[PDB]
């Protein structure tokens, strides 16, 4: 679902970096490794959290029971 | 279709009544020549008019089955074509399966 | 105004001896709406 706030292994806050990672991937032609390095994720424990996130929340939000379809 | 081939190869089942008519009175030859399943629809009570469209989400939420009507026309044949009485008879709601041609998705 | 239709998502309300159906369409499934009520939790 939505991006976890903190990295599991150590505790570094990665919940403010998903949108930045997506912007760095989309606007600039940065590889995932370079984008993660620019975001400040040096350890692979922190790197995996943003590199392997799925973001199922966007798929979940398409089913809204309080708005006419 | 397989259903149409099945009813075609079933054949006609024949009965007699005692009304003196060489064997026993007149002859009855009941058969089926067309089986049709329709996509599920909802009567919405008794309003009818244009029938509503049921969906698997509605079936799951209602905790009921997702079935469409089954239609059969009986070839009520008397004395080998002397007098034929066609009549389409519904046979309840046949449970239809999702993403098939008889489903709304 | 405590119910929401399950197909057109229109808010409505019910009364005694009232049909369980939408007032704008024929759907007979009404999701219960979430109201404002204190629900204490723990951030653990
Ligand atoms: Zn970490
Ligand atoms: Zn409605």
């Amino acid at each position: 679902m939505i991006v976890p706030v903190r990295c599991f292994s150590c505790g570094k806050v990665v919940g403010d970096k998903w949108e930045s990672y997506l912007n760095l991937l989309q606007e600039d032609e940065l590889d995932e490794g370079t984008a993660l390095s620019r975001l400040g994720l040096k350890r692979y424990c922190c790197r995996r959290m943003i590199l392997t996130h799925v973001d199922l929340i966007e798929k979940f939000l398409r089913y809204n029971p309080l708005e006419k379809r | 279709g397989l259903l149409n081939l099945g009813v075609k190869d079933i054949g006609e089942k024949v009965i007699f009544d005692g009304k003196p008519s060489g064997y026993l009175g007149n002859k009855l030859s009941v058969s089926v020549e067309q089986v049709s399943i329709a996509k599920p629809m909802s009567n919405d009570g008794v309003s009818s008019a244009v029938e509503r469209k049921v969906y698997p989400s509605e079936s799951r939420q209602r905790l009921t089955s997702y079935r469409g009507k089954l239609l059969l026309k009986l070839k009520w044949s008397v004395n080998n074509g002397e007098e034929n009485l066609f009549e389409v008879r519904d046979c309840g709601g046949l449970p239809v399966m999702l993403q098939s041609n008889r489903c709304h998705l | 105004l405590k119910y929401i239709c399950a197909e057109c998502s229109s808010k409505l309300s019910l009364s005694r001896t009232d049909a369980v159906r939408c007032k704008d369409c024929g759907h007979r499934i009404l999701l219960k709406a979430r109201t404002k009520r204190l629900v204490q939790f723990e951030a653990r």
